[PDB]
């Protein structure tokens, strides 16, 4: 049972991983991108801070 | 839909496991049964032969 599941469950976290690191990009770049308001030199600062 | 994959993994896992236990349980009970017989079936032949 354990093995059966730990096997299935592991692939489920490996899926959750990439699906999650995505959330991280989407959150961070929607943030840097938000620098359009202040100057483009602001993007350099913002985007460097982020990416 | 991750939950879906999960919940069922859970069920199948534990069931499939019980099934194994059950299968293994039988095997031993078979062994016993047969062995028990092979033992008597064996003393017996000698005796019938003697008779
Ligand atoms: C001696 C009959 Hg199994």
């Amino acid at each position: 049972a354990l093995d059966s599941q730990l096997t299935n469950d592991f692939s489920e976290k490996s899926s959750y991983f990439q699906s999650q690191v995505d959330k991280i990009r989407k959150e961070a770049y929607a943030g840097a991108a938000a620098g359009v308001v202040a100057g483009p030199f602001g993007l350099i600062i913002s985007y460097s801070i982020a990416a | 839909l991750s939950r879906f994959k999960q919940e069922y993994s859970q069920a199948a896992s534990v069931l499939v496991g019980d099934i194994k236990t059950l299968l293994m349980d039988s095997q031993d009970k078979y062994f016993e049964a047969t062995q028990t017989v092979y033992e008597w079936c064996g003393v017996a032949t000698q005796l019938l032969a003697a008779y």
